[PDB]
């Protein structure tokens, strides 16, 4: 037993830097102790110059967006005991709609904290732990739990209106990809490749569709499942798979258009039919318009676990799992800029609202970043 | 077309007759191209080598297959966490094993077939690169290399849907662990699909013993994050409600035996449902019918849960065979082990009926025997008779035996040798003759146990033993004792025994300091040493007679929470010894639970054994009782509780060992040293009560392997008759009312390497002269 | 075959050590025992055994 | 091992045959299995299997040799010298018994799992009844006379613990199963006084007089 | 090296007690046998003991 | 009453009080094989007599035996059914 824990991939050696912007951080504020090592999406929201936060064990704050001072540091924890308490596992990005703040949890709970003082307005238990973001859609609070269910809560006070059941494989990847609104509908994703198009009012499924190939092996090589970000624009519906091509669907019929296989892992973004992705290897492949050219790609960030793109004024900002912030360009990205080393690792989706560039670390150290 | 000449050119490796018989065509047959296609199919199916071509122009059929290197010289690369033989037997049962003429269209196939095994082990990398180098004359040296990474780690096993019960207490009784600290080791973060189906079963078996009758697991999902390093598991419990037991009515087909079953199925009205008291009632009916001549008892029970009330009414049915005779016993697999030792460890007579519990409880004794690795069993029906069966056991030896040899260093005591061999299996029957040796710079120990456990074969043992001790040491005495002993092993029943036997020992001690505490042993027994010289010696010949009765009702493996255990030992030298005395030793370790939950218990252990000589002669000082240390009275130093010895002006100690001996040695105290380091008196009486509480405060996941406790120790060791003449300048040592209580706290700890016992006591009652010390972290305590 | 186990406690209540069995169940243990030879002294005698399981 | 330098020729089997006819098996076993591993198809491929079985047997090899024999029997069960391969297969089964201890031969081992003696008597009988005009037939009968007696002494030894335990049906069954399997051997005319101590122990004095009518008339 | 006695060959199986049949007395019957039974003599001139040369066939041609 | 150790010793053919009472004269050698079970000891000394012995040694100081001995004639018919429910001492 000389030494265990070897390595196989030996990710990128972090090549040189060509700084031309020198981006700085205006302020920073720690929020409790974050997830640390548990894989769960948790990004900070933003409303009228007030950026919120969250935590997997405790408090959820409402720090200012210009100074960084607390407004209401509610605990939202459980009861106590002899000399210790038990934490409330929270997951799912924070969502803001008016004066409500919905936060899912891993104990089948959905908190509805207020923005005034942080007092919970209503609470209703669901089936299965919540791992997706609560999606506000004309009142409905549709949430994709980690059980293949699409329960759509009400906004006023609980009132679970309707749930839709989806298939689940023997061993699935993740229960992400909460649905999105599309002309009064819900284009949800789902495991095992299937992508449903359930309705908004009651949930009558209009059509389903297969997204990729399977049967490569017993369980491992058929892990393909769309769980990233179902997006719709100009009638075309894209939805990123895990192993095969992404999507080419329609609102009404849903027939398969161009089926470019390039790009199959996480968080595609449409900004004028210029779809940037990462695919099973952390390379920024600026995908084509509709099939073919695949204009350009990157090779310096191979096997360095990155996050969702940010698109900060054209520049494709994206952070890796080591805490670096290598800026990219929009026409021919060759390391336009890069930031210093932010320790503790980056594993959450960086939010790109108007102005600031809030991003949460693996413990919670959100930084407003400018240049 | 009629073929006239069969043309086979080259005949590389396939036999000529095989090539002739593989072709459905011969000389003088009329066929078409379809039969040619069937011949191509046959050449493809024979699997030797298939580069074929067919040409038919005149009167002969020109079918020829080209040779190719398509042998099986597998070699393994530097795999890290996998044994070299597992992949060997895998490829043996599944392909490329020596021969078989592996083709080119199977490399990727075997690569995937081997990668799906690495996936099963739990290493989700599966990087295999297999190349084949061609050697002359149809030979290939296939070499495969592996590029594996770190395996998967069990992440949180958080459960959704559980009420009135914390999430951690449930996982406390689970097998798949998700948080292993350096504190202790109970499991490991390693995924096992077979182990999940046992955890999902023990969860139901644990949640059913409280009255929660309704129980249905909706779904159990298992997932993994991208860049797979962790695995998440989810369990969806649905509790429903709590119910109580109402009726245990029985009905079915019994041979007029309900009169004794209604006494085994009666229940108290109002009792809560118990998920493990029904499995026991079923096994208690499976035994009453088996004891009456029924081999395989079938018992089933369906609970009739009535809604709108807390009532469940079980209905039980039984049916148990006809006779199923078992008149045969065969043992196979044992080598160099007599058959006669295998038939004595089981309770199953040949020619009698079959009992489903006897043939299974015999396997337990065969396993507990010791020199066996795997003991299987099989019940086969003989042809003909429909009831007579044969039971056979398949055993495998373990190759018992050892040879210990150790050498020490210059450790301020001298070089120490050690040599021992027992092998525990002398010749077939199961004798345990062994020889030992602990040759230190002062010690000359040697063991000669020739024990025999089944003489007069009913369960009674009989064992002889010789020994030689030369413990040259100091007291302020160089001893040398050699002898032998032989005792038996009368077994009464389970958790009960009784030993009795004879003995003999000749002991000679010399170079001892004249302390008055032990200076009446010779003055009464013949001798009369002088008060000036010290070189005097003394030796006796003893004829001992030992006896005792054992009792161990612990009802637990190594963490007792109930029961008791008592043992006595004696020794009498009746007919011919130079010193007559008797010494008893009684001690108990009873446990008492305060409630119906094995978490709050209180135990109490006492020790006794007062013994004085008879016949006008005192008891030897080398057989006295010592008390103290972290074993009996925590808070005091090692075995220093008895009466303190004192000397007189006998300072001729013959060139004092320079601080090895003190307190009126050659250069010690001239007058009345008033020694410390007491010597234990004949009498002894200690007792200690101890509460046990759950450990505050750690997570409930691993809060069942600490077992902190609050104890309260006390005891006394006095001498029944010290003196009463003019010795009024020292504290009286004959008063038994000299107890020294010492309470504190004890902290057991099952470390990743064995158990340890931590205890910080505090003696709050002591008299003049007491060696006090704390923080005694003694380990190895498992009794 | 290096297969150390590093056992600790499986008169001495001491001797943390290892078990270096390689070929034929022959070990190379190195115990660190600390025994009481008199009444109150536990000093020394670290040692190493052979453990030939013939 | 060793790098045996066989260019093509049988000059590599010549030195192996010389070492086999030299009282040295362990060194000549690799020299045979190498030629077997690399050329098990040509003219020097039939004799190599027999010469390798003979080298594995004289080297006291484990069931690997039995497997090598069962492989020679499976491929080509037709040979004018086939009676030797069955004799060797029976010989390994017979030799797989005599251990009697860890490393010594001092005690009469006759009651230690006699499953290999029954796995050799069958093959020896099939050999002696199939080809009765061979040259290894005279020793087969002389070996069966001892092998069947050895099973008789195992039956007599397993029918003795039950007569002292107190179960007088098991010894009756084991002597009934011995009087119809090995009647004319030893350890069978001595178990008759052991069936009489049971028939008389169950109040059958009207049925033990028949046993004490063969004991007193069919023996000394 | 646990089996070294019956490898080089020895006269241990030889000089065994012969197989004498058992003749039932007049009036009673014996438990007739089947299965394990010594085949007829089938005598010849083969060597027994250590004189028989345990060797593979000559060439074998 | 030396109470040290004596395991339960039972020897074959567990009989009852409702199974023996069905045997009558001359039915066959077949219904007797399925009414009580196959016999444990026969008489190979040239006769069809079957021995149904029910003997047990329960615990300490106890031996009970029941020697149900019946003999069938040549080719079937039973003629000499005999029952012994007491251990003659």
């Amino acid at each position: 037993l000389f030494n265990s824990e070897e390595d196989v991939v030996k990710m990128s050696p972090l090549p040189t830097v060509e700084n031309q912007f020198t981006p700085t951080t205006a302020w920073s504020t720690s929020v409790g102790s974050g997830i640390g090592n548990f894989y769960s999406n948790l990004h900070p929201a933003l409303a009228d110059n007030v950026v919120y936060a969250a935590d997997r064990a405790g408090l959820v704050k409402a720090l200012n967006a210009d100074d960084g001072k607390e407004i209401w540091s509610v605990s939202l924890a459980e009861k106590d005991g002899w000399f210790s308490k038990e934490p409330a596992l929270l997951s799912g990005g924070v969502t803001v709609s008016g004066g409500h703040v919905y936060i899912g949890s891993e104990k089948a709970q959905v908190y509805a904290l207020n923005t005034s003082d942080g007092t919970v307005a209503w609470q209703t238990k669901v089936a299965g732990e919540a791992l997706s973001r609560p999606v506000v859609s004309d009142g409905l609070v549709l949430i994709h739990t980690s059980n293949g269910q699409l329960q759509a809560l009400n906004e006023a006070d609980g009132a679970v209106k309707w749930t839709v059941n989806l298939d689940m494989p023997s061993l699935s990847l993740r229960g992400e990809s909460a649905p999105t609104t599309a002309f009064g509908a819900a284009v949800v994703g789902g495991d095992n490749g299937r992508v449903s198009a359930v309705l908004m009012e009651q949930g009558q499924m209009i059509w389903q569709q297969r997204i990729s190939q399977a049967t490569g092996s017993t369980e491992i090589d058929r892990l393909s499942d769309v769980d990233t970000t179902p997006v719709v624009v100009n009638g075309v519906v894209f939805a990123l798979a895990y192993n095969g091509n992404l999507t080419a669907l329609d609102l009404r019929s849903g027939q398969i258009m161009w089926k470019r296989e390039l790009g199959s892992v996480n968080d595609f973004i449409v900004d004028g039919n210029r779809i940037y992705l990462v695919d099973q290897n952390d390379r920024v492949m600026a995908l084509t318009i509709d099939g073919g050219v695949t204009l350009w790609t990157q090779s310096d960030l191979l096997h360095r676990l990155l996050t969702s793109p940010v698109l900060y004024n054209g520049n494709l900002v994206v952070g890796d799992s080591e805490g670096y912030l290598h800026w990219i360009n929009v026409e021919d990205g060759r390391f336009v800029a890069q930031q210093k080393v932010d320790s503790s690792g980056f594993q959450t989706e960086p939010v790109a609202a108007d102005g600031k560039l809030l991003i949460q670390a693996k413990d919670g150290t959100v930084y407003s970043i400018t240049r | 077309f009629v073929v006239k000449d069969i043309h086979f050119e080259g005949l590389q490796r396939v036999a000529v007759g095989a090539a002739l018989l593989s072709m459905p065509v011969r000389t003088g047959d009329t066929v078409n191209d379809e039969d040619i296609s069937n011949t191509i199919r046959a050449l493809f199916a024979t699997g030797n080598f298939e580069d074929v071509r067919v040409l038919r122009d005149g009167d002969t059929l020109l079918v020829q297959v080209k040779e190719r290197p398509t042998i099986a010289s597998i070699t393994f690369s530097g795999n890290k966490s996998v044994k070299d033989d597992m992949l060997k037997q895998n490829l043996e049962a599944s392909g490329v094993r020596v021969g078989e003429s592996l083709d080119r269209t199977t490399i990727a196939d075997i690569e995937k077939g081997l990668e799906d095994f690495y996936y099963s082990v739990g290493k989700y990398s599966a990087s295999v690169k297999a190349v084949v180098t061609p050697l002359p004359r149809n030979r290939v040296d296939l070499k495969l290399v592996f590029q594996e990474g770190v395996s998967a780690e069990i992440q949180q096993i958080n459960i959704v849907g559980n009420h009135a019960f914390t999430t951690d207490e449930l996982i406390s009784h689970f097998q798949l662990r998700d948080e292993v600290p350096w504190w202790n080791v109970v499991g490991d973060r390693k995924y096992q699909k077979q182990k999940l189906a046992g955890d999902l079963e023990t969860l139901r078996s644990y949640y059913l013993d409280r009255g929660y009758a309704r129980f249905n697991i909706d779904s159990t999902q298992v997932s993994l994050t991208p860049d797979k390093k962790g695995i998440y598991v989810t369990v969806n419990i649905t509790e429903g409600d709590q119910y109580k037991l109402s009726g245990v009515e029985v009905s079915g087909n019994l041979a007029g035996h309900s009169a004794e079953i209604e006494q085994l199925t009666k229940i108290e009205p109002g009792e809560l449902y118990n998920g493990t008291k029904v499995t026991k009632m079923e096994d208690d009916i499976k035994k009453l019918l088996g004891r009456y001549g029924y081999a395989y008892p079938r018992v089933q029970s369906m609970p009739e849960i009535n809604d709108a009330d807390k009532t469940v009414k079980l209905r039980v049915n039984v049916d148990a065979g006809n006779r199923f005779y078992v008149r045969k016993i065969r043992f196979e697999g044992n080598d160099t082990s007599k058959d006669a030792v295998l038939r004595r460890e089981m309770r199953q007579m040949e020619g009698a009926w079959l009992g489903s519990d006897l043939v299974d409880q015999g396997k337990e004794r065969l396993n507990r025997l010791g020199f066996f690795e795997t003991v299987d069993t099989d019940t086969q029906r003989v042809p003909g008779s429909p009831d007579q069966v044969d039971v056979v056991y398949k055993v495998k030896e373990r190759n018992t035996g050892s040879f210990n040899f150790g050498i020490g260093y210059g450790t301020e005591s001298g070089v120490s040798f050690q040599a021992g061999v027992q092998q525990d299996n002398w010749l077939g029957t199961g004798y345990a003759v062994g020889i030992n040796g602990t040759k230190n710079d002062y010690q000359t120990y040697a063991e000669l146990s020739v024990t025999n456990p089944y003489f007069t074969v009913d369960g009674v043992s009989l064992g002889g033993r010789l020994f030689y001790n030369d413990f040259q040491a100091d007291d302020a005495y160089t001893n040398k004792s050699y002898g032998t002993d032989v005792t038996l092993g009368f077994p009464i029943n389970e958790y009960n025994s009784l030993r009795a036997g004879l003995g003999y020992v000749h002991n000679s001690l010399s170079n001892m300091q004249p302390q008055v505490a032990m200076w009446r042993y010779l003055y009464s027994m013949g001798e009369h040493p002088s008060t000036s010289d010290q070189d005097n010696s003394f030796k006796t010949d003893d004829f001992t007679f030992n006896y005792g009765w054992t009792y161990n009702k612990l009802d637990r493996g190594y963490f007792p929470t109930d029961g008791s255990r008592v043992n006595l030992t004696g020794k009498v030298t009746i007919p011919g010894s130079d010193n007559e005395y008797y010494k008893v030793t009684l001690d108990t370790a009873t446990y008492v639970p305060i409630d119906d939950d094995h978490k709050w218990v209180v135990l109490g252990r006492t020790r006794w054994g007062y013994g004085d000589g008879l016949g006008g002669k005192e008891m030897p000082f080398y057989e006295n009782f010592y008390a103290g240390g972290s074993s009996t009275v925590r808070g005091f130093q090692s075995n220093t509780i008895g009466p303190k010895a004192v000397y007189f002006p006998h300072q001729a100690s013959n060139y004092d060992p320079d601080y090895d001996y003190e307190c009126a040695t050659q250069d010690g105290a001239k007058d009345l040293c008033k020694s410390d380091d007491a010597v234990g008196g004949n009498a002894m009486a200690v007792a200690s009560l101890e509460f046990i509480t759950p450990t505050p405060f750690i997570s409930d996941k691993y809060a069942n392997s600490v077992r902190t406790s609050f104890f309260w120790d006390m005891g006394t060791v006095w001498d029944t008759n010290w003196d009463s003449s003019q010795y009024s300048g020292y504290p009286d040592y004959s008063d038994p009312s000299n107890i020294r209580m010492s309470a504190g706290i004890a902290l057991q700890w099952m470390s990743p390497l064995g158990p340890l016992v931590f205890s910080y006591a505090q003696p709050f009652k002591k008299y003049d002269g007491d060696k006090a010390e704390q923080f005694q972290f003694n380990c190895g305590k498992t009794w | 075959d290096w297969k150390v186990t590093a056992r600790a406690c499986l008169r001495m209540l001491m001797s943390v050590g290892l078990n270096a069995e390689i070929r034929d169940n022959v070990r190379f243990g190195l115990e660190f025992e600390k025994s009481a030879f008199g009444k109150y002294n536990v000093d020394n005698a670290v040692n190493a055994n052979f453990r030939y399981s013939f | 091992k060793e790098e045996v330098p066989d260019n093509p020729p049988n000059e590599i089997y010549a030195t192996a045959q010389q070492k086999l006819q030299d009282g040295n098996w362990r060194q000549a076993i690799t020299q045979l299995e190498a030629l077997d591993n690399r050329y098990p198809f040509g003219p020097y491929s039939q004799q190599v299997q027999l010469d390798l079985i003979y080298a594995y047997y004289k080297n006291a090899d484990l069931p690997l040799a039995q497997a090598a024999i069962d492989r020679f029997i499976r491929l080509n069960p037709t040979h004018p010298n086939i009676d030797y391969v069955m004799y060797m297969r029976g010989l390994t089964n017979m030799a797989l018994d005599d251990s009697a201890l860890q490393g010594f031969f001092g005690v009469d081992r006759s009651d230690r799992d006699p499953q290999h003696a029954r796995a050799a008597f069958s093959d020896f009988s099939k050999l002696v009844r199939g080809y009765p005009n061979s040259q290894y037939t005279t020793d087969a009968t002389k070996r069966l006379v001892f092998l069947k007696d050895r099973l008789a002494k195992y039956e007599y030894s397993v029918a003795e613990y039950y007569t002292e335990r107190g179960a007088w049906v098991a010894v009756v069954n084991r002597v009934e199963g011995m009087l119809r399997d090995y009647p004319d051997t030893q350890a069978t005319r001595d178990a008759l006084p052991l069936m009489e101590n049971a028939y008389r122990q169950m109040q059958m004095n009207a049925q033990a007089e028949k046993v004490a009518k063969i004991i007193a008339a069919n023996s000394s | 090296s646990r089996y070294k006695r019956q490898v080089s060959g020895d006269e241990a199986y030889l000089e065994a007690a012969p197989l004498a049949e058992l003749h039932a007395p007049a009036g009673m019957i014996l438990p007739v046998t089947s299965g394990d039974y010594a085949i007829p003599v089938t005598n010849g001139s083969g060597a027994v003991g250590k004189a028989l040369d345990i060797r593979p066939p000559a060439q074998p041609l | 009453e030396r109470v040290v150790y004596r395991p339960d010793i039972n020897q074959g053919n567990y009989l009852t009080a409702n199974d023996v009472s069905k045997i009558r004269v001359g039915m066959t050698q077949q219904q007797v094989a399925y009414a009580l079970g196959t016999p444990l000891m026969s008489d190979p000394f040239g006769t069809n007599t079957w021995f149904y012995v029910f003997r047990q040694q329960p615990g300490h100081e106890g031996v009970t035996q029941q020697t149900l001995t019946l003999t069938f004639n040549s080719s079937g018919v039973l003629t000499n059914i005999d029952n012994k429910p007491a251990l003659s001492g």
